[PDB]
RNA sequence: CCUUUAACGAGGAUCCAUUGGAGGGCAAGUCUGGUCGCAGCAGCCGCGGUAAUUCCAGCUCCAAUAGCGUAUAUUAAAGUU
RNA sequence: GACGACCCAUUCGAACGUCUGCCCUAUCAACUUUCGAUGGUAGUCGCCGUGCCUACCAUGGUGACCACGGGUGACGGGGAAUCAGGGUUCGAUUCCGGAGAGGGAGCCUGAGAAACGGCUACCACAUCCAAGGAAGGCAGCAGGCGCGCAAAUUACCCACUC
RNA sequence: UACCUGGUUGAUCCUGCCAGUAGCAUAUGCUUGUCUCAAAGAUUAAGCCAUGCAUGUCUAAGUACGCACGGCCGGUACAGUGAAACUGCGAAUGGCUCAUUAAAUCAGUUAUGGUUCCUUUGGUCGCUACUUGGAUAACUGUGGUAAUUC
C-alpha cells in the first residue's frame, strides 16, 4: 500500500489557509521539499495564480517561472511548488515589486508589498546552537539556514536580522519580557503583542503570555513565539490591521458603518 | 448582458509564444496534425517488441 | 422450489383467475406476504405470494398490458 | 472513485404524520386556493422554513442576554427577516419572531406581489404571466413564481422590455391574425 | 434469454458412492417425467438435453464435482444487426476491425459470413432491426455510441476509408467486365507494384495470354492481382483459398501477408486448410442456424480459436453441442465380398493440344467397381483430357469413345435455366431406388428442401455445387467423371459429399475418375492415383497409372510440402517448408503415416 | 537452445541466470530468470557448431579466404590513435585521424571523422 | 447540453396524467348490472349462503401528484428494555 | 553555469514505544511454561531499545474490575438516518490510517519492496505445441461467463487538476 | 408538533400484545412533458477471465563515423536536426477491493537523550597530470528453433 514516500496531495487534505475551492479537481500542488514545513508553507503556483492572478492555469505559471523572473530570498527559483514561508521576500524586478509572506490576522498569508530598501534583510528565529569540529559555533534558523561564527551572546528563541545577499548576521533581538512578537502557530495565528510573562514547565511545552495593543491577553506555547522588535517598535513593517483581531461584532460594525462595498 | 475574458498581446511573436495551442488553431496560426489516441497507443506497444532499428513501425506502420 | 437454496415453499397467486397464467416447470419470482414471518388472512401455512410468472408481472397480465411469450 | 464533484443537497419539506385529517386537509386547501399554489408540497415547503426559523429563534432565546453569540445571531436573524418585510422594524427582537404566521411568507412571493401590485387580473393570471417571461424585477426577467421579493425590490417589478404587454413586438397570434389580412384573406 | 442444460461427465464421477443425490434434488424428475436416470450401477451419470429445465438445483446438491451448467444459443433480438424479410436470415453483431493485422472469420455455409463483409465494406447499411424506408446511416451512428464502430462508420462516410470487396464468385462476371490484352495491365491503379505482385504470385507466364484462354486458377490469381494493386486501407477477401492448389494458396497467403503492416485493415473469410501459424492473426468463430440466424463471437487468437472450435466442447463463456469429429473419416469401413467379377478397360496413349497446351497420356489400366483420382497444379490438363476423352476433337490417332453412358460433374457451374431447380429435378428424374440415397445425403441437418425449390440465381455456392452434384447420379450412366466437388463446400460438407459419391458408385460396381485439389479428398476417394506432372502449357506428361502411396509420395515431393498427422485429432497439418519435424519426412519420402 | 561455457555435460539443463551471464538479457535492474541451456560438450545432436579459424592452412578456401578486409571504423580516443600510429608525447594528434569516405550517389562525395575524446 | 436568438409551431375531439382506494381505523357512494359461502376480497376487525355500502364491472367521488403502490432491513411511536 | 560527491543540519517521511478508549458469548473459570511462558547476567542478530534469538540462572506472569477460549453476514475513524430531554441503528463506499493482489512461502535491485503492470519454487486452475518444449495471474479502465432479488460504454482527450 | 387509533366482552375497567401511522435504503410493478445536480457488480463467488489500453523519460550543458537527412569547404574538442543503442532517473506514487484482523488495526496524547532517511534548502570541499587502461552495445556480416519482448 505505502512502501515509500508519497508525492500526491488531495485537494480536500491541503492546508486550509491556502483558501482553495472544491470543484477545480481532486489534487493540490503538494509543495516540494524545502526549508519550510508542508503545512506551514505557500507554494509559488498558489501565490502567483491564485492571490496575484498573474497566471490563469498551471502552464502559465510554469512559463512565468521558466523565464528567471521570480526571486525568493535573492536567488532565482525555477520550481513552481517551492515552499515559500514566513518572513520571506519575493522579488519580481520586471515589474519592480517586492512582497513579504507574513500572517495577517486570521491565520493566512497576506499580500504585503514593501519598499525595495526593506527587501534586503530578513528576520530569522534561532532553533539550535551547537559546536562543530575545532570548536566553531554554528547557528540553525527557522528556515534551515546555518551560520558559522555568531557572536557568543545569541541564544535560542532570539531573532537575528540577516542580509539576503551575504548571510552575515547584522543585528539581533533578545527573547525577554517586553519585546514585540507575532504568534506563528496555534489559535492566535497572526496576533502581535508584548510578552510580559513566560511560564516554565520543566519537561514539556513552556507556555508564554502576550498582551496586545488594546489590553487583550492571550497565551501560547514557546514554540510559536517570534520576537520581531525591541518593544512597541517593530523591526519589519506590519500589515494592515497589525494583528489586533477585532471580534466578529466589531468586524460587522466596521464593515457596515463604513459601508465598504466599492468605490 | 453577456460576459467573457479577453487578452491583448503586445506583439504577434509573444502571441505565438504563450497562447495554448488550441486557441491559436481558432484562427489558423497552428494545426494539430495527428490521427487518434488509440493508433498512437497500439503502435507504441508494437514498437516495444523489437530491438534496434524499428523499420517495421518507424516507417512501415 | 427455490433456486439458490433448494427449499420447497408454498406461495399464493392473488387475483381472480390468475392461476391460469402459471403453467408447470416455469420459473416464478415470489415475495413476502406482509407480516415478515406469518400467515396472512384465512390461509393456513402460506407465507409468500407470487409476483412474477416469467419475467412479466401478474399485474400486467391481469390488465392485458402484456401477455405470456408463447 | 475520486472525482471533482459535490454531493451536498437536502430536502426542503416534510410530510404530515396524520395523512387523512379533515381539518388539516381543508385548512391547507384554503391556503392553496387563496394564494393560487400548484401543490401541497408548496405549502409544506413554507411550513418547513417557518419551523426552522422558529427553532433557531427559540434556540437563541434560551441563552442569557449579554451572551455574544445570542446577540450576534439574533441581530442577524432579525435583520434578515426584516430584509424581506415579514417583520416590522418597530419590533426587532427575538420575542416577536415566535408570533409570525405562514401567510406572512406566502404573501411575499412574486406571484402574490404581481397580482397584489396590480399587473394582473387574478393570482391565476399572475402565475401564467410570470411563467411566460412577461415580468421583470429590475433588469432581470424572472421566470419563477416563488421568487421571494426583498423589501427594496418592491418598487421595481414591471413588464419585460420585449413582450407584447409594454414596448414589445406582438406575439405570434397577433401576427397571423394580422397576416390573415394579407396571407389569410389576401394571399389565401 | 437462453436455454440452460447441464454437462455431467467430469473427474471420477461415480454413482458408486455418489448416493445419487442428483435425482434426489430435481424438480423435473419428481413430477413424473424422466430426467436423471441414475441408480447404483457401473454407469456414467445420465442426463438429457431437453428434459431438464436447468435451475442449477442439480449442481448445488452434488458431493462430487460432476454436474455443471451450460447454455444453448437461440435468437431473442440480440441486436439483430440485419434482417431481410419475414422468416428470413438475421445477423446479430460484428467484431471490431482489428487494425494492422489479419482478422479471419471461421464458419459454415448459410451463417452470415458474406453479410458481415458487405456491412463492414460500408456497401450495405445494416438493418439493426426493423426497416428504414431510405437506408439511413443515422441509425448505425446512433445505435452504436460508446463503441469503436461509431468512429469507424463516421470515417467510412467521410470518403477517407476506401473499402475493397473480393467477388464471392469468379464465374459470375466473365460476362459484363471485359479487358483488352496488354491494355489490361496499363489500366491498373499503379505501375511499379505490378511487377512485384506478378513475380511473387506467378501471373508472369500468362499476363500477355488471351484472358479467355486462361483456366480458373489463373482467374483467381488475376482477381488477386487486380484487388491487391488497388491502393486502399480496408480489404476484404471472401475465401481467397477457394479452388487454388496448396502452393498457390501458400503464396497468395504470403502476398496478402505482405500488406498487413502499413495500417490497412484486412478481413479474410477463412474455412481454410491447415496452414495456420503465420498466415492469419486473430480469428472469430460463427454461431447460429444456417437458414435462420447468426452471430460472431469476441476476437480470439488463431490457434486457440481453431483448437476450441475443432474440439467444439472447449469454449469457456458459451457453447453449442455440434461439430463432432468432421475433419476426416476415422469411421473405418471397407469390405468388398460382392466383387466376384469386374469390367476393366485399356485406353491407348492419346496426346492432344489446342493451341498451346501440350498434353500426353500414357496407356494404362482402367479398373471397374473401384475408383481413381488425379491431382496436380491447375493447367496440367485435368479437365482438358477429361472432356476430350468424353469427346471434342482429335479423332486422328486411335481413340475409344465411351461405350458406357457417362455421368459428368463440371467445375464451371453456371446454368442457363429459366424456371427453377424443381424443373431440372424432372429433366433427370428420381425414378430410381427411392431409398435414403438423397435423404442420407442431406435430409436431416441440411434441409434439402432449400434445394428442391429456390431462386436459381440467388443460390449460395453450397447449394449450387449441390445441384451440380445432383446432376450426375440421376442420369442413366456407368462411368462418373467428377471435377472439383470440394469448391464452396465446408469440412463436413466436402467429406460427406465425397463419401456419398464413393459408396454410391461402390455398390453398383462402376468406375469414377475424380478431379481434386484438397488433400483429404484425394486420400479418401481411391486406391489408384494417376499423377499429373509437367510444367503447365510447355509439356505435362500424364504419368502412367500407379497406386495411391507411391503416386502421392512422388507427386507432393515436387511441391516441396509435407503433411504431419495429429495424435489427438488425426487432422493433417503442413510443416514449415523446412523444419526439424519436416527434414526427415522429406528425405524418407513419406508424407503421411498411420495408414 | 544455445551452448554455454563450463556447463560440463552433453545434456540440456535449467540454470538461474542473472546479469553478466551468457544466453540471457535482463529486462529490469536486478532481474534473474530461469532458462534452459545445453552443456558445452560437443555431441552428435547439435543443429550447428560455430567454428573459428586460428591457423590458416595451405590452399585458400574458395569461399572465405579469397576476399579482402576493410578498416571499418577508426580509433576515436586520442591515446588509441597515438598507440596505433606510433606518435610521440608531443605529436599534434588531430590530423592522423581516419577520414571515412561516403559518396551515396545522388549526393556530393564526402568524408566524416569521429569526434576525439580525452 | 444549457443560455441567446431567428422561421414555423394550440381550440381542447388533441400538443389527451397516473398510482391507489370509497364498512371502520382513515379522506370518499347503502348508485346500477353480474356471481350466490363459489369466484374472490381482506396488513387487523371482517365481507360473499338470491334485495353484497367491501367480490367482478359501469358511473360518481377521495388522497398524493410526474409520481404512486408492493416485499424486506432499520428508527420514532415503545414509559412494550 | 550543469553534473557528481564524504559529513552535519533542515524538509518529506518510515519504524518501534507511553497513557486511555471495543460488539456478542460462562451450554468458555482458570490460562501460560524448553514446543520463551514472566524476570536476571553475558552475548548473536538487527537501522536502533527489547526473549528478537542462544547459553546459564530464578519461578514467575494474567484472572470474577470477566483473564483464556468461541462467534461476528467485524477493516478502524472523520461521519449517516432517526431524535422533546436521554437514546437506538448504520459506516463495503470518493478524506486519514491499515491490509491484499488465486493460496502459502523465499528473494534480487534499490534511499525506500518481502513489490506481484518484478523474479524463484510447491498447491489449485488453465493456454500453445511440430509433444522435445514455452507461456499465465483484470479485487486497474472498458468488456465477457458464473452467481444471484440485485448494479452502466470493449466511447473521446491530455484543453483543466496534478 | 414532547400526539396516538382498531381488535379478547352481553356490556365495563385493566394488563398485554397483534394491526394501523411517519421517515430512511435495497429490490420490484405501473406510469413518465421540461430543467439543474448525480449514486451506480459492496451484499452472493477476495469466483473465472477472450480482446485493446493503463509507465515512461533529453536540455546549450553524459556517449553521435546511421549519407537518416543537411551545409557553400572541410571535420583540425567538430555544423546542424538527429533514428538506434549504452548511460542516469522513475517504475515502492496513483488506481482497486475489504478476504484477513477484537488491545490487533484505529483515534486523541505523548517519546526517540533508543533509529534510518533518494531528493529539496543551508553549511563543509589543500595532506602522464597540457589527462591513464581494455572492452562491450548500436552498426556490418553468418545462423539455430513449431514457437516468445529467445
Ligand atoms: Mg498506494
Ligand atoms: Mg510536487
Ligand atoms: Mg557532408
Ligand atoms: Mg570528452
Ligand atoms: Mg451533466
Ligand atoms: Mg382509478
Ligand atoms: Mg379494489
Ligand atoms: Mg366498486
Ligand atoms: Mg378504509
Ligand atoms: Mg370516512
Ligand atoms: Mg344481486
Ligand atoms: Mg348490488
Ligand atoms: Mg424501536
Ligand atoms: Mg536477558
Ligand atoms: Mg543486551
Ligand atoms: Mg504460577
Ligand atoms: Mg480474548
Ligand atoms: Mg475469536
Ligand atoms: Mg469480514
Ligand atoms: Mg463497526
Ligand atoms: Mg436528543
Ligand atoms: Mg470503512
Ligand atoms: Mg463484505
Ligand atoms: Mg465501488
Ligand atoms: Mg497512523
Ligand atoms: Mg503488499
Ligand atoms: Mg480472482
Ligand atoms: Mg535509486
Ligand atoms: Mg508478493
Ligand atoms: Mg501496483
Ligand atoms: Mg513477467
Ligand atoms: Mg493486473
Ligand atoms: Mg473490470
Ligand atoms: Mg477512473
Ligand atoms: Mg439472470
Ligand atoms: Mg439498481
Ligand atoms: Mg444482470
Ligand atoms: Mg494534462
Ligand atoms: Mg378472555
Ligand atoms: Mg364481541
Ligand atoms: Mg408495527
Ligand atoms: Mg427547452
Ligand atoms: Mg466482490
Ligand atoms: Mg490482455
Ligand atoms: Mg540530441
Ligand atoms: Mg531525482
Ligand atoms: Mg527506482
Ligand atoms: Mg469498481
Ligand atoms: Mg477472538
Ligand atoms: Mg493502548
Ligand atoms: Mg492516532
Ligand atoms: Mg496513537
Ligand atoms: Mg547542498
Amino acid at each position: 500500500m505505502a512502501r515509500g514516500p508519497k508525492k500526491h496531495l488531495k485537494r480536500v487534505a491541503a492546508p486550509k489557509h491556502w483558501m482553495l475551492d472544491k470543484l477545480t479537481s481532486v489534487f493540490a500542488p503538494r509543495p516540494s521539499t524545502g526549508p519550510h514545513k508542508l503545512r506551514e508553507c505557500l507554494p509559488l503556483i498558489i501565490f502567483l495564480r491564485n492571490k496575484l492572478k498573474y497566471a490563469l492555469t498551471g502552464d502559465e505559471v510554469k512559463k512565468i517561472c521558466m523565464q528567471r523572473f521570480i526571486k525568493i530570498d535573492g536567488k532565482v527559483r525555477a520550481d513552481i511548488t517551492y515552499p515559500a514561508g514566513f518572513m520571506d521576500v519575493i522579488s519580481i524586478d520586471k515589474t519592480g515589486e517586492n512582497f513579504r509572506l507574513i500572517y495577517d490576522t486570521k491565520g493566512r498569508f497576506a499580500v504585503h508589498r514593501i519598499t525595495p530598501e526593506e527587501a534586503k534583510y530578513k528576520l530569522c528565529k534561532v532553533r539550535k546552537i551547537f559546536v562543530g569540529t575545532k570548536g566553531i559555533p554554528h547557528l540553525v534558523t527557522h528556515d534551515a539556514r546555518t551560520i558559522r561564527y555568531p557572536d557568543p551572546l545569541i541564544k535560542m528563541n532570539d531573532t537575528i536580522q540577516i542580509d539576503l545577499e551575504t548571510g552575515k548576521i547584522t543585528d539581533f533581538i533578545k527573547f525577554d519580557t517586553g519585546n514585540l512578537c507575532m504568534v506563528t502557530g496555534g489559535a492566535n495565528l497572526g496576533r502581535i503583542g508584548v510578552i510580559t510573562n513566560r511560564e516554565r514547565h520543566p519537561g514539556s511545552f513552556d507556555v508564554v503570555h502576550v498582551k496586545d495593543a488594546n489590553g487583550n491577553s492571550f497565551a501560547t506555547r514557546l514554540s510559536n513565539i517570534f520576537v520581531i522588535g525591541k518593544g512597541n517598535k517593530p523591526w519589519i513593517s506590519l500589515p494592515r490591521g497589525k494583528g489586533i483581531r477585532l471580534t466578529i461584532a466589531e468586524e460587522r460594525d466596521k464593515r457596515l458603518a463604513a459601508k465598504q462595498s466599492s468605490g | 448582458k453577456t460576459t467573457g475574458f479577453g487578452m491583448i498581446y503586445d506583439s504577434l511573436d509573444y502571441a505565438k509564444k504563450n497562447e495554448p495551442k488550441h486557441r491559436l488553431a481558432r484562427h489558423g496560426l497552428y494545426e494539430k496534425k495527428k490521427t487518434s489516441r488509440k493508433q498512437r497507443k497500439e503502435r507504441k506497444n508494437r514498437m516495444k517488441k523489437v530491438r534496434g532499428t524499428a523499420k517495421a513501425n518507424v516507417g512501415a506502420g | 422450489q427455490l433456486i439458490k437454496n433448494g427449499k420447497k415453499i408454498t406461495a399464493f397467486v392473488p387475483n381472480d383467475g390468475c392461476l391460469n397464467f402459471i403453467e408447470e416447470n416455469d420459473e416464478v419470482l415470489v415475495a413476502g406476504f406482509g407480516r415478515k414471518g406469518h400467515a396472512v388472512g384465512d390461509i393456513p401455512g402460506v407465507r409468500f405470494k407470487v409476483v412474477k410468472v416469467a419475467n412479466v408481472s401478474l399485474l400486467a397480465l391481469y390488465k392485458g398490458k402484456k401477455e405470456r411469450p408463447r | 472513485m475520486p472525482v471533482a464533484r459535490s454531493w451536498v443537497c437536502r430536502k426542503t419539506y416534510v410530510t404530515p404524520r396524520r395523512p387523512f385529517e379533515k381539518s388539516r386537509l381543508d385548512q391547507e386547501l384554503k391556503l392553496i386556493g387563496e394564494y393560487g399554489l400548484r401543490n401541497k408540497r408548496e405549502v409544506w415547503r413554507v411550513k418547513f422554513t417557518l419551523a426552522k426559523i422558529r427553532k433557531a429563534a427559540r434556540e437563541l432565546l434560551t441563552l442569557d442576554e449579554k451572551d455574544p453569540r445570542r446577540l450576534f445571531e439574533g441581530n442577524a436573524l432579525l435583520r434578515r427577516l426584516v430584509r424581506i418585510g415579514v417583520l416590522d422594524e418597530g419590533k426587532m427582537k427575538l420575542d416577536y419572531i415566535l408570533g409570525l404566521k405562514i401567510e406572512d411568507f406566502l404573501e411575499r412571493r412574486l406571484q402574490t406581489q404581481v397580482f397584489k401590485l396590480g399587473l394582473a387580473k387574478s393570482i391565476h393570471h399572475a402565475r401564467v404571466l410570470i411563467r411566460q417571461r412577461h415580468i421583470r424585477v429590475r433588469k432581470q426577467v424572472v421566470n419563477i413564481p416563488s421568487f421571494i421579493v426583498r423589501l427594496d425590490s418592491q418598487k421595481h417589478i414591471d413588464f419585460s422590455l420585449r413582450s407584447p404587454y409594454g414596448g414589445g413586438r406582438p406575439g405570434r397570434v397577433k401576427r397571423k391574425n394580422a397576416k390573415k389580412g394579407q396571407g389569410g384573406a389576401g394571399a389565401g | 434469454k437462453l436455454t440452460r442444460i447441464a454437462i455431467v461427465n467430469h473427474d471420477k464421477c461415480k454413482p458408486k458412492k455418489c448416493r445419487q443425490e442428483c435425482k434426489k434434488s430435481c424438480p423435473v424428475v419428481r413430477m413424473g417425467k424422466l430426467c436423471i436416470e441414475v441408480t447404483p450401477q457401473s454407469k456414467i451419470a445420465w442426463i438429457s438435453e431437453t428434459l431438464c429445465i436447468g435451475c442449477g438445483i442439480c449442481i448445488k446438491k452434488c458431493p462430487f464435482g460432476a454436474l455443471s451448467i451450460v447454455n444453448l444459443p437461440s435468437n431473442l433480438e440480440k441486436e439483430t444487426t440485419h434482417r431481410y424479410c419475414a422468416n428470413a436470415f438475421k445477423l446479430h453483431r460484428l467484431p471490431i476491425p482489428r487494425p494492422g493485422e489479419v482478422l479471419g472469420l471461421v464458419g459454415t455455409n448459410g451463417i452470415g459470413k458474406s453479410t458481415a463483409l458487405k456491412i463492414l465494406a460500408g456497401k450495405q447499411k445494416p438493418n439493426l432491426g426493423k426497416y428504414d424506408d431510405p437506408p439511413d446511416w443515422q441509425e448505425i451512428l446512433t445505435y452504436f455510441r460508446g463503441s469503436e464502430l461509431q468512429n469507424y462508420f463516421t470515417k467510412i462516410l467521410e470518403d477517407d476509408l476506401k473499402a475493397i470487396i473480393k467477388p464471392q464468385y469468379v464465374d459470375q462476371i466473365p460476362k459484363a467486365a471485359k479487358g483488352t490484352v496488354g491494355s489490361i495491365l496499363d489500366r491498373k491503379d499503379e505501375t511499379k507494384t505490378q511487377a512485384i505482385v506478378c513475380q511473387q504470385l506467378d501471373l508472369t507466364h500468362l499476363k500477355e495470354r488471351n484472358v479467355e484462354d486462361l483456366s480458373g486458377g489463373e482467374l483467381q490469381r488475376f482477381a488477386c492481382a487486380v484487388v491487391c494493386i488497388q491502393k486502399a486501407d480496408i480489404f476484404m477477401f471472401d475465401e481467397p483459398s477457394s479452388y487454388l492448389d496448396v502452393k498457390q494458396r501458400l503464396k497468395a497467403a504470403i502476398t496478402i501477408r505482405s500488406l498487413i503492416n502499413p495500417d490497412r485493415y484486412i478481413i479474410v473469410v477463412e474455412h481454410d486448410l491447415s496452414v495456420l501459424d503465420y498466415l492469419s492473426d486473430f480469428i472469430c468463430c460463427l454461431y447460429g442456424v444456417p437458414s435462420a440466424y447468426g452471430v460472431v463471437t469476441m476476437p480470439f487468437s488463431v490457434r486457440e480459436g481453431i483448437n476450441i472450435f475443432l474440439d467444439g466442447y472447449v469454449p469457456t463463456e458459451n457453447l453449442r453441442f455440434r461439430d463432432a469429429s468432421l475433419v476426416f473419416k476415422v469411421a473405418e469401413t471397407a469390405n468388398e465380398e460382392e466383387v466376384k467379377k469386374m469390367c476393366m478397360y485399356k485406353y491407348p496413349g492419346m496426346k492432344k493440344k489446342m493451341g498451346e497446351f501440350e498434353l500426353a497420356i500414357v496407356a494404362g489400366e482402367f479398373t471397374d467397381s473401384e475408383i481413381m483420382v488425379m491431382l496436380g497444379e491447375n493447367g496440367t490438363g485435368k479437365t482438358t483430357f477429361i472432356r476430350m476423352l468424353a469427346g471434342r476433337l482429335k479423332p486422328d490417332e486411335g481413340g475409344e469413345v465411351p461405350v458406357l453412358n457417362v455421368s459428368y460433374k463440371p467445375q464451371k457451374i453456371s446454368p442457363k435455366s429459366t424456371g427453377s431447380v424443381r424443373q431440372l429435378l424432372h429433366e433427370k428424374i428420381r425414378d430410381a431406388y427411392t431409398h435414403p440415397q438423397f435423404v442420407t445425403d442431406v435430409m436431416k441437418p441440411l434441409q434439402i428442401e432449400n434445394i428442391i425449390d429456390q431462386e436459381v440465381q440467388t443460390l449460395s455456392g453450397g447449394e449450387l455445387q449441390r445441384v451440380a452434384l445432383a446432376l450426375c447420379l440421376g442420369k442413366p450412366a456407368d462411368v462418373y467423371l467428377i471435377d472439383e466437388p470440394s469448391a464452396y463446400l465446408d469440412s463436413e460438407q466436402r467429406l460427406m459429399a465425397a463419401r456419398v459419391v464413393k459408396r454410391f458408385i461402390l455398390h453398383a460396381k462402376k468406375t469414377a475418375f475424380v478431379v481434386e485439389h484438397d488433400f483429404i479428398m484425394a486420400t479418401y476417394l481411391a486406391d489408384r492415383v494417376i499423377v499429373f506432372d509437367g510444367i503447365p502449357s510447355k509439356n505435362t506428361v500424364a504419368n502412367s497409372p500407379q497406386t495411391l502411396l507411391a503416386g502421392m509420395n512422388k507427386f507432393l515431393s515436387q511441391l516441396e510440402i509435407t503433411f504431419r498427422r495429429d495424435p489427438n485429432n488425426y487432422r493433417p497439418r503442413i510443416n514449415k517448408l523446412n523444419s526439424i519435424k519436416d527434414v526427415e519426412q522429406k528425405k524418407s519420402g513419406n508424407y503421411f503415416f498411420l495408414d | 537452445f544455445p551452448m554455454k561455457q563450463g556447463v560440463l555435460t552433453h545434456g540440456r539443463v535449467r540454470l538461474l541466470l542473472s546479469k553478466g551471464h551468457s544466453c540471457y538479457r535482463p529486462r529490469r535492474t536486478g532481474e534473474r530468470k530461469r532458462k534452459s541451456v545445453r552443456g558445452c560438450i560437443v555431441d552428435a545432436n547439435l543443429s550447428v557448431l560455430n567454428l573459428v579459424i586460428v591457423k590458416k592452412g595451405e590452399k585458400d578456401i574458395p569461399g572465405l579466404t579469397d576476399t579482402t578486409v576493410t578498416r571499418r571504423l577508426g580509433p576515436k580516443r586520442a591515446s588509441r590513435i597515438r598507440k596505433l600510429f606510433n606518435l610521440s608525447k608531443e605529436d599534434d594528434v588531430r590530423q592522423y585521424v581516419v577520414r571515412k569516405p561516403l559518396n551515396k550517389e545522388g549526393k556530393k562525395p564526402r568524408t566524416k571523422a569521429p569526434k576525439i575524446q580525452r
